[PDB]
């Protein structure tokens, strides 16, 4: 299969521009385009994407234009400017998949054997990871459940080539928060981590609600992986762990003692010198 | 092994006697690491090994070294072990083994601690001193020095 | 486009709750405290030349400042992350 | 049965659950580890066993509701800690 | 026999003998047995070496799985006395083949290596961040499962 | 400092006008045992060739040194009781004599207690050639003075060490020096509002 897909700034800015371009006049639930990328090991790197003429019916979920010849010659010209980038995957902005989408992926498979689809929810500006990646799968499920032409999640992340990195940093400069952020950014990051953990746990709650209540099918998979997660909790307060935790915390405490004491000493040294200097000025003035 | 190969040498054969056989059996003791037979060799040949100052000094050094090596060999599989048991394994009396272990631990050549009230020795894990705290102590002592320096100041107010 | 691009360096929540590495953190504290000692050694000399010959930002003072700042913030954040993980995760 | 809160199994309860004598529980746990389906550790001087799990298994809807409850307690604790830290560190957090 | 020695599980030496010694040492005309384990001195020595290998593998298994065991339990599982079991374990540990410590006073043998606080809490942190990554992947699949109904 | 000064000039001593060389080496071995810890005692005195060279002519102090180094504690106590007499008769060493005679004792005890977590009082009684009540009183005084890291279970008559580990000793020195510095800062404080 495909273990990872990394997404560069250029494709996400291009799809944002495409969404603003289409929604400006032809506001529609989604826009569809084609990604370009390269293969390292079994990871995929995607930095290029172009909009393709697309249309979806509102509810028929079987009626759709994706332009064959436009896709082909646009790819040809993008190869002319840069030949490394070949067709991998297709993007859309709809926050939800459709029954119509797997046909889009099957068409895209004509141009790439393992074409991967990417949802880029431009409107959300939220907790994290605005890109979702999915591959096409067809297997017997090994458990007696009926097989089906299915989309399967593949982990995704954002990574930048150096030129895109300087480009993005320059635009972010004004709103940019510092990378180090000694105490403020770190504490805010921990609070945001608690926020994200709570949000994910509440999502897992809602899934279990829907599963127990029956409105959502039991995946059998993941839920047993979730049970492994639940058995993976470390169970602190076991005695030797408590001893080790106390030891390491005390080491941190003595270290921070040294730092604070030195800070007090330097503070006093500045204070005494300031008093001496201002008193010297006062004595000279008379 | 070379010892038996030299007592049989063409020049040494004319000198065979108590002195030669004493070192022969001492060498045999060294080969099989038998402290009991080592001391037996040191005992039978009193006039051959004790009164000779160089022989006596070096052989006592060798016996001490072999005792330390065998003690380290036998303590290794233990965390807590009765001194009686190790005395039985070493064939030396507990009165000697206890003093030897005390001297060895005192010299820090071996990590372990005795308790006579239980008649046991204990093996521990010797934590690696944690240089952080020594650096801490030197820093705070030097901050005390600079504090005295500021005390030298502030008299100018 | 703002905070669409920012997702690239955006710290993840697991990255926020990540506990770094205890052996590496101990090595870091070990190195920084030793550097603190070597800085304070000449900080003593600097304060002992307080006599004001030829009234003159290199070496002891601000270097000690940055060292204490980074050490203290690293230790505080590591302790806080460890503690939060201890109490929240079970 | 348990989310590790009592996962230090005593020999007696695993023995009566397996309706076999105390002398075979060691062989049972050794077989379980050898197959690769449990990664616990055994103590014999207290006869208790240090149990850790790596192999997931099927869930009934009963287990689904039980999980939902035990996960609810956990996420309640997470939210408790979130607002606690946000309250106590307001001036630094901003 | 080969696969049994390949199994990461105990076998009682007495049980192993009762099961396969007839075929091993003596056999029959249709199942000929070589002089590897004959009744003579060299065969007897090789048979005792086989017993030594059996107890070596048993100690391997106990080190793999057990944390601490009374030496009476080791002796009963190896069909030896406490003295013989202690001597064999000492001979094996001195060779630095495995890690084991004998608390002869409390009558315990500890197999787990001592853990420094840094290693213990690093293990805790690794468990924690693995759980965190699993939670995130679970949530992605969770959204995917909800995402089917559209 | 006296031990280090004497050790630095043991091979270069030429001050015959003060006193002779053998008296100098007696002073040296006297001060070194009380002043230096055991490894330094080994490297700089036990292995100091000229010291053994002159001690071959002086077995009386050679015994007093080697008994402490070789843990022959009863012979060490006999030699120390002997040497206390010359320590007293000494026109310079007399004013400190009791102190010296005291210190070696704790050092001796501190040596014997080094290698044991716990032990019966009878063991040290026989090792020092002393009786249980006498050594019990000596440890009572010395532990009361805080010179030894041990406590006595008189019911079973067992000395039990409580020496801090490396980390615990480090923490105790850290906190002690912490107060010795923080009180200095606090007295340095109130340079605000004279």
């Amino acid at each position: 299969a495909v273990q990872k897909v990394v997404v560069h700034p250029l494709v996400l800015l291009s799809v944002v521009d495409h969404f603003n371009r289409i929604g400006k006049v032809g506001n529609q639930k989604r826009v569809v385009g084609v990604l370009l990328g390269s293969w390292q090991k079994k990871v995929l790197d995607v930095s290029n994407s172009f909009a393709v003429p697309f249309d979806e019916d509102d509810k028929d979920d079987s009626v759709w234009f994706l332009d064959h010849d436009y896709l082909e010659n646009m790819y040809g010209m993008f190869k002319k400017v840069n030949a490394r980038e070949r067709i991998v995957g297709w993007y859309h902005t709809g926050p939800k998949l459709h029954k119509n989408d797997i046909a889009i992926n099957e068409l895209m498979k004509r141009y790439c054997p393992n074409s991967v689809l990417v949802i880029i929810d431009v409107k959300p500006k939220d907790l994290g990871l605005p890109t979702e990646a999915y591959i096409s799968v067809e297997e017997v499920h090994d458990d007696g459940t009926p097989t089906s032409k299915t989309f399967e999640h593949v982990t995704s992340e954002i990574g930048a080539e150096e030129a895109e990195e300087v480009g993005v940093e320059h635009l972010l400069r004004d709103i940019k928060d510092t990378t180090v952020g000694t105490l403020s950014q770190r504490i805010t990051n921990q609070v945001h981590g608690l926020k994200g953990l709570n949000s994910k746990l509440l999502d897992i709650r809602s899934y279990l609600e829907k599963v127990a209540t029956g409105k959502l099918p039991i995946n059998h998979q993941i839920i047993y992986q979730l049970q492994d997660v639940f058995n993976l909790l470390p169970d602190v307060s076991l005695q030797e762990f408590v001893k080790a935790f106390y030891l390491k915390t005390n080491d941190q405490m003595v270290v921070v003692y040294l730092a604070s004491l030195i800070r007090s000493v330097v503070a006093l040294h500045n204070l005494i010198n300031n008093k001496i200097a201002n008193r010297d000025a006062e004595k000279k003035e008379g | 092994e070379d010892v038996q190969a030299l007592v049989s040498g063409k020049l040494a054969l004319r000198y065979a006697g108590r002195q030669t056989e004493a070192l022969k059996c001492v060498a045999q003791a060294s080969k099989n690491r038998s402290l009991a037979d080592f001391e037996k060799a040191l005992t039978d040949y009193r006039a051959e090994l004790r009164d000779d100052p160089i022989i006596s000094t070096h052989l006592a050094k060798l016996y001490d070294n072999l005792l330390e090596q065998n003690l380290i060999r036998v303590i290794e599989p233990f965390s807590r072990v009765q001194i009686e048991h190790i005395s039985s394994l070493i064939k030396l009396s507990k009165a000697d083994v206890e003093r030897k272990l005390s001297q060895m631990i005192l010299d820090k050549k071996f990590h372990g601690i005795l308790d006579q009230g239980e008649g046991v020795l204990i093996i521990f894990d010797e934590p690696p001193v944690d240089k952080t705290y020594e650096a801490a102590l030197e820093t705070i002592q030097n901050m005390s020095k600079v504090v005295d320096s500021l005390y030298n100041k502030a008299k100018k107010l | 486009e703002q905070k669409m691009l920012l997702n690239l360096h955006k710290k993840s929540w697991m990255e926020g709750l990540t506990l770094q590495d205890y052996s590496e953190h101990c090595k870091h504290n070990e190195s920084v405290v030793k550097e603190m000692l070597e800085l304070a050694k000449n900080y003593n000399k600097a304060v002992e030349e307080e006599d004001k010959m030829t009234p003159e930002k290199q070496d002891p003072k601000r270097h000690l400042e940055e060292h204490v700042d980074v050490l203290m913030t690293s230790n505080i954040v590591q302790c806080l992350a460890a503690m939060l993980d201890t109490v929240v995760f079970k | 049965t348990r989310p590790a809160n009592h996962r230090q199994l005593t020999f007696e309860e695993i023995a009566k659950s397996a309706k076999i004598t105390v002398n075979e529980v060691e062989l049972l746990v050794m077989k379980a580890l050898s197959v690769g389906l449990v990664k616990g550790s055994i103590d014999e001087v207290d006869k208790r066993v240090h149990m850790t799990w790596v192999q997931p298994r099927v869930l009934d809807l009963q287990q689904i509701k039980g999980m939902k409850d035990r996960l609810e307690f956990w996420c309640t604790d997470v939210k408790s800690m979130e607002m606690l830290v946000e309250h106590q560190a307001h001036d630094i957090l901003t | 026999l080969l696969k049994l020695f390949t199994t990461m599980e105990l076998m009682r030496w007495s049980t192993l003998v009762e099961d396969y010694g007839m075929e091993l040492r003596k056999g029959s005309l249709e199942s000929p047995a070589t002089d590897v384990f004959g009744s003579t001195e060299e065969g007897e020595k090789r048979w005792k070496d086989l017993k030594n290998r059996v107890v070596e593998h048993n100690i391997r298994i106990m080190a793999k799985y057990y944390t601490r065991i009374t030496m009476k339990r080791m002796a009963q599982l190896l069909d030896l006395s406490v003295d013989e079991s202690e001597a064999f374990l000492s001979n094996l540990v001195v060779n630095k083949t495995i890690f084991a410590k004998v608390d002869r006073l409390a009558g315990i043998i500890n197999f787990q290596r001592p853990k420094d606080p840094n290693n213990l809490l690093n293990d805790w942190s690794q468990k924690l961040n693995s759980l965190m990554s699993l939670v995130n992947k679970t949530t992605h699949l969770i959204a995917k499962e909800e995402m089917i109904h559209n | 400092q006296a031990a280090e000064l004497f050790l630095d000039t043991v091979s270069t001593f030429t001050s015959y006008e003060l006193m002779d060389y053998k008296t100098f080496v007696t002073y040296t071995v006297y001060v070194s045992m009380i002043a230096l810890e055991r490894p330094d005692l080994r490297e700089k005195v036990i292995k100091g060739a000229e010291i053994l060279e002159v001690l071959h002519s002086l077995p009386a102090v050679r015994q007093y040194l080697f008994s402490l180094y070789e843990c022959r504690y009863s012979v060490f106590f006999q030699s120390l009781a002997v040497v206390e007499q010359e320590m007293k008769k000494d026109w310079l060493f007399a004013p400190h004599y009791r102190y010296y005679v005291r210190e070696m004792r704790i050092h001796a005890y501190s040596q014997l207690l080094e290698s044991y977590r716990s032990l019966t009082l009878g063991y040290m009684a026989e090792a020092f050639g002393v009786g249980v009540e006498f050594i019990d009183q000596e440890l009572s005084r010395f532990i009361a003075a805080g010179r030894l890291h041990c406590k006595i279970d008189k019911v079973n008559e067992i000395v039990e060490t409580n020496r801090p580990d490396s980390k615990n000793w480090q923490y105790q020195e850290t906190i002690k020096k912490g107060d010795l510095l923080l009180n200095r800062v606090q007295k340095l404080s109130r340079v605000i509002n004279m």
